[PDB]
């Protein structure tokens, strides 16, 4: 329910976002530490956006407008990852 | 404020530099 998408939400966020900035640093030989965060990052996506949320309200909503978001971010995240 | 389609639009700038 909306308690642990939000879990899930934030940490996710965290693991794509160090995952992007290591990428982005166009110094070379950092991609496998990239690798791994976005690996990190993919699990706590596919968890979060799998959370089972139940019936209307505002918390609902919200918690499934976050999942919405996540899985835009999924799809992306693996396509760059098979690349490196 | 940064979310996650924020984070989207960074994978997608990464893909043109593909
Ligand atoms: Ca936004
Ligand atoms: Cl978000």
């Amino acid at each position: 329910e909306a308690e642990r998408v939000r879990v899930f939400h934030k940490q996710a966020f965290e693991y794509i976002s160090i995952a992007l900035r290591i990428d982005e640093d166009e110094k070379a030989g950092q991609k496998e530490q990239a690798v791994e965060w976005y690996k990190k990052g993919i699990e706590e996506l596919e968890k979060g956006i799998a959370v089972i949320v139940t019936g209307q309200g505002e918390q609902c909503e919200r918690a499934r407008r976050l999942q919405a978001k996540m899985m835009t971010n999924l799809v992306m995240a693996k396509d760059r990852l098979q690349l490196l | 404020d940064i979310d996650f389609d924020d984070l989207s639009r960074r994978f997608e700038e990464l893909k043109k530099k593909t």
